[PDB]
């Protein structure tokens, strides 16, 4: 998890975190799937762009971003923000 | 007088393993088979 291996073990990245906010993922599996993202985004430096969305019959963002974003300290510090603040209500739908 | 009665029983068990397979899921969620036996209590329903 060191910024000097992840930058050696592959090359740069424009990621897509997808969350499934539906009915089913309510309980122990919403904080889990928190933590997991944080721990994610955790991984990600200057060169890797990340954008967080969300889907339950409709697929949304998370935060104030619309796109991709340079995943520096502020915008991970803005992501995880946003992915600490979310419910788990309706029905899933992947193809959204 | 006809074996009507039968039929009736054959109906009642085949809506109470309708009523056992169904799944409630948390937060208003659903599956194929969910929205599929809101439809056949239908067919219950009219028999009644
Ligand atoms: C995000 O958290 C704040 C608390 O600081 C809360 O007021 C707001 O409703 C939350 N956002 C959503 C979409 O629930
Ligand atoms: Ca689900």
């Amino acid at each position: 998890r060191r910024p000097w291996y992840i930058q050696g073990a592959a090359s740069p990245k424009d990621m897509l975190i997808l969350v499934d906010v539906s009915g089913s993922v309510s309980g122990l599996t919403l904080k889990l799937i928190r933590t997991s993202v944080s721990e994610m985004l955790e991984t990600l430096s200057d060169d890797d762009f990340v954008n967080v969305a969300s889907f339950n019959s409709n697929a949304q963002d998370v935060s104030c971003f619309q796109h991709l974003v340079q995943a520096n300290v502020r915008n991970k510090k803005v992501l995880k923000d946003a992915v600490n603040n979310i419910t788990a209500k309706g029905i899933t739908d992947y193809k959204k | 007088w006809k074996p009507f009665e039968t039929i009736i029983l054959l109906t009642i068990f085949a809506n109470c393993v309708a009523l056992a397979v169904y799944l409630p899921m948390p937060e208003d969620d659903n599956n194929s088979l969910n929205l599929g036996l809101e439809k056949l209590e239908y067919f219950f329903l009219t028999v009644f």
